RNA sequence: GGAUUUUUGGAGCAGGGAGAUGGAAUAGGAGCUUGCUCCGUCCACUCCACGCAUCGACCUGGUAUUGCAGUACCUCCAGGAACGGUGC
């Protein structure tokens, strides 16, 4: 099937995440769309680039095999799959 | 309604060609390993005809001949002609 | 089914794994480096189409630098091993 | 055949797993299973150049796992 | 063994960042399951400013990191 | 053309060098590889840097560790 | 009554307004603090608001607290060995107690990494020379009683009392 | 059994590949152990780069975490649910 | 000076083994009776 | 159910050079204690190449905004650089 929190992530999709790739750089932006092997499109994306260079992408797609993790809104905190 | 270019097409391309590709490495910025294509399989696995390394720091170019290079280090295929 | 057990055997007999397989037949060590650079010395009791290995009188040893660097080596008697972390296995060593 | 089923019939053992990020974990076994993900319990972790802290239980994934130390009173071949 | 969602960035001008810090420049052509993708117009900008075009490069997926809308798609 | 499967069936019993991947080169007379791609080569020098450093022998070689293997 | 481990298991434990890791022990009529450290160093900032707490003492060693909130209770004394079971706090929240004298703020110099400093409602604001002598006694401070430090108070901080 | 479903709703403590702690409450996960967890915070060990400077541990707040499978090395628990 | 603690100590190994030789002699039945098993023998008795 | 986004890992290792510079209270060897001489482990300062450039957080002074919102972060100027990571 499909995991809880592939669920959870889905459910975090038009809401604002931020992910964080294997090479350090966080993407903060809101989540278009997430997929089953948690790759992310997102926009409005404030790139961190791993030395503190913040700039301003749109229209990311990051591959979710570099994913270090995904800070989900807090807002589906109450979400019926995390119950 | 639009018509996709899969890479296993044009990495056939490369072999009907048989141009001379230059391969890029994974985690392995410094190293270039070009040759040319006379066949490849599932995994990206290539094999390549008078293939050599360009080490991009010391600006050497290394020949090895048929190699098969192994399609996990594979990160970019750049046809040189 | 059985026929993947005859397969299996026949090609652990002549495939590549045939030298673990000889490990298992004459029980003699192996050479096998890891990716933390230990080298391992020791026979094997079973291994597996991963190259997971459960093994005996391992001898590891890997080089430390503290100068020079030493050959501190260390004697784990019975052991389990993963088949991913293993880089090359050599059939017979010399010493 | 696969050792990961050799490995799961191992519980209430001490064993000391070595991991892939230069860990120790000595702990005994509560449970192993076909992903080869191992939950200890009286552990101590010995992290990398580190002192060695101790940990009620821990559960290791399978793939950061380098080897195994297993007790020297095994019978292997009756776990075979 | 599903395919990527790239069918808004067909025909558009990327900016891919390949492990390494390896960074390249151009319009995506195609992509399969492996999320391998097929790059027209493509320049690779390295450390130095000077970039090189390539032209038309096959990019295996395991290396991808990021792609970043270099057109509004 | 020529498949990396067909290429290393007929590259059985001729010398190869396999490079790894960090740097470890080994010459042997390749014997077997599987369709996971393990190699197992015989009469193995193992050259580091491009220099005869250790003669191993018979040798397997695990799958994730090959850059490349060629002829010579 | 008294402070146990049994209050702390039952109190609330969350993420606070500031987002670190909050223990809440409001309306509780603590007098003395004791049995602590069964929070297991998990904790970045604890509350203490209405607890009839006579001397801010008997602090165990936990590392990650970055903020004790001493609102509203009755601490005539105060405790010396702190910093060494607190070596990574910022914030001291002392306000509304019964620190009438100078001397009485004397240890307070003891903690380095202290940052924000709150002695409000407290007879000890009412002397003179009071805030130079906080600022010449605990340099460190960088936040006194929500006013920042000024280098005419530094100056005049080092001026007096020679 | 399915072990880390007695470990479910604690604080727990989870060690990533690159050496990160994620310290919280693990709510949910799946086949090839990704975790969410509620309120994590992550801590970095940060290097002296000196002979008398000490060792330091940076924390950031994270909120709601989803850590891919691939990054976790080991967890274990800090806490009751809360 | 040097070999003092050494010297006593290998007199204190020699005086603790003579007072536990019954208990050595049992240690030595017991490797050899887990040397002489078959597989399920020494996992049976692995159990108890 | 070991071949690119999760679980059989692309991980391991080392911090530039010099100076009749300074220290190993209880812990190096050799010239077979102590004093001296030599050599393969740090920190503090100085010199060359404050290792370099970048942005974020942060401290002093001056300065602007008086505004009802659910947030990567928020005025500007100048000095200092204790911290983080990026490429060489």
């Amino acid at each position: 099937s499909i995991g809880v929190p592939i669920k959870v992530l889905h459910e975090a999709e038009g809401h604002i995440v931020t992910c964080e790739t294997n090479t350090g750089e966080v993407y903060r932006g809101k989540l278009i769309e997430a997929e089953d092997n948690m790759n992310c499109q997102m926009s409005n994306i404030t790139v961190t680039y791993r030395d503190g260079r913040v700039a301003q992408l749109e229209q990311v797609y990051i591959r979710g095999s570099k994913i270090r993790f995904l800070i989900l809104p807090d807002m589906l905190k109450n979400a019926p799959m995390l119950k | 309604q639009k018509v996709m270019v899969q890479p296993i097409n044009l990495i056939f391309r490369y072999l009907q060609n048989r141009s001379r590709i230059q391969v890029w490495l994974y985690e392995q910025v410094n190293m270039r390993i070009e040759g040319c294509i006379i066949g490849f399989d599932e995994y990206m696995n290539l094999v390549l005809d008078d293939a050599e390394e360009i080490h991009s720091k010391t600006k050497s170019r290394k020949q090895l001949g048929r190699i098969m290079l192994k399609g996990d280090n594979i990160t970019l295929l750049q046809s040189v002609s | 089914p059985e026929e993947l057990q005859k397969r299996e055997e026949e090609e652990f007999n002549t495939g590549p794994l045939s030298v673990l397989t000889q490990s298992v037949k004459n029980n003699t060590q192996v050479l096998i480096n890891c990716r933390n650079n230990k080298k391992l010395l020791g026979r094997v009791k079973a291994f597996d189409r991963h190259c997971n290995m459960v093994l005996e009188n391992v001898k590891e040893m890997w080089t430390e630098v503290p100068s020079k660097p030493v050959n501190k080596d260390r004697y784990i008697s019975k052991m389990f091993l993963r088949g991913d972390s293993v880089i090359v296995v050599l059939r017979n060593p010399l010493i | 055949m696969k050792l990961v089923r050799f490995l799961m019939k191992l519980s209430h053992e001490t064993v000391t797993i070595e991991l892939k990020n230069g860990t120790q974990v000595h702990g005994t076994i509560t449970g192993v299973d076909v992903s080869m993900n191992t939950h200890l319990k009286a552990v101590k972790m010995t992290l990398k150049n580190r002192e060695p802290v101790q940990l009620e239980t821990l559960s290791i994934r399978g793939n950061n796992i380098r080897y195994f130390i297993l007790p020297d009173s095994l019978p292997l071949d009756t776990l075979l | 063994a599903h395919p990527p969602e790239l069918k808004k960035f067909m025909d558009k001008k990327l900016s891919l960042k390949l492990n390494g810090g390896r960074h390249v420049q151009g319009i995506l052509r195609g992509f399969d399951p492996f999320m391998n993708l097929v790059i027209d117009e493509c320049v690779e900008m390295a450390t130095s400013g000077q970039q090189n075009n390539i032209g038309m490069v096959v990019i295996r997926g395991n290396s991808i990191i990021m792609l970043e809308a270099l057109e509004r798609v | 053309p020529l498949n990396p499967k067909p290429f290393l069936n007929g590259l059985t019993g001729k010398p190869v060098m396999v490079k790894l991947k960090w740097g470890m080169e080994y010459k042997g007379y390749l014997v077997s590889v599987d369709g996971y791609m393990n190699m197992q080569l015989a009469n193995t020098e193992e050259y580091i840097d491009g220099a005869l450093s250790g003669h191993l022998g018979e040798v397997l070689i695990r799958c994730n560790n090959v850059l490349y293997i060629r002829g010579v | 009554v008294k402070l146990t481990a049994e209050l702390i298991e039952q109190a609330a434990q969350y993420t606070n307004a500031v987002r670190d890791r909050e223990l809440d022990l409001r309306g509780y009529k603590i007098p003395v603090i004791e049995n602590l450290g069964a929070t297991l160093d998990q904790f970045d900032a604890i509350d203490f608001s209405d607890n009839e707490i006579r001397k801010l003492d008997g602090f165990p060693l936990l590392r990650r607290l970055k903020t004790l909130l001493v609102n509203n209770n009755r601490i005539c004394r105060i405790g010396e060995g702190l910093d060494q079971a607190l070596p990574c706090l910022t914030e001291l929240i002392l306000t509304n107690n019964s620190l009438v004298e100078l001397g009485d703020l004397d240890p307070l110099a003891s903690l380095k990494s202290l940052t924000y400093l709150s002695i409000l409602r407290n007879p000890v604001t009412n002397k003179k020379h009071y805030r130079l002598y906080v600022i010449y006694k605990v340099p460190q401070v960088r936040v006194l009683d929500f006013q920042k430090v000024k280098l005419k108070e530094r100056q005049e901080a080092e001026k007096m009392f020679k | 059994s399915s072990k880390m479903l007695q470990h479910i709703d604690y604080r727990m403590r989870c060690i990533l590949q690159d050496g990160r702690i994620f310290i919280g409450t693990f709510k949910a996960f799946d086949k090839h152990m990704n975790l969410i967890l509620c309120d994590c915070d992550e801590f970095r060990k940060i290097k002296p780069k000196n002979s008398k400077q000490a060792e330091r541990e940076e924390k950031r707040v994270l909120g709601l975490v989803l850590l891919r499978g691939e990054n976790l090395v080991s967890m274990t628990v800090e806490g009751p649910p809360p | 000076e040097r070999n003092k603690d050494i010297a006593f100590l290998e007199a204190q190994i020699y005086e603790y083994v003579e007072i536990l030789g019954e208990q050595r002699h049992l240690t030595h039945e017991n490797v050899q009776r887990k040397q002489a098993r078959t597989g399920e023998e020494r996992e049976e008795e692995e159990e108890e």
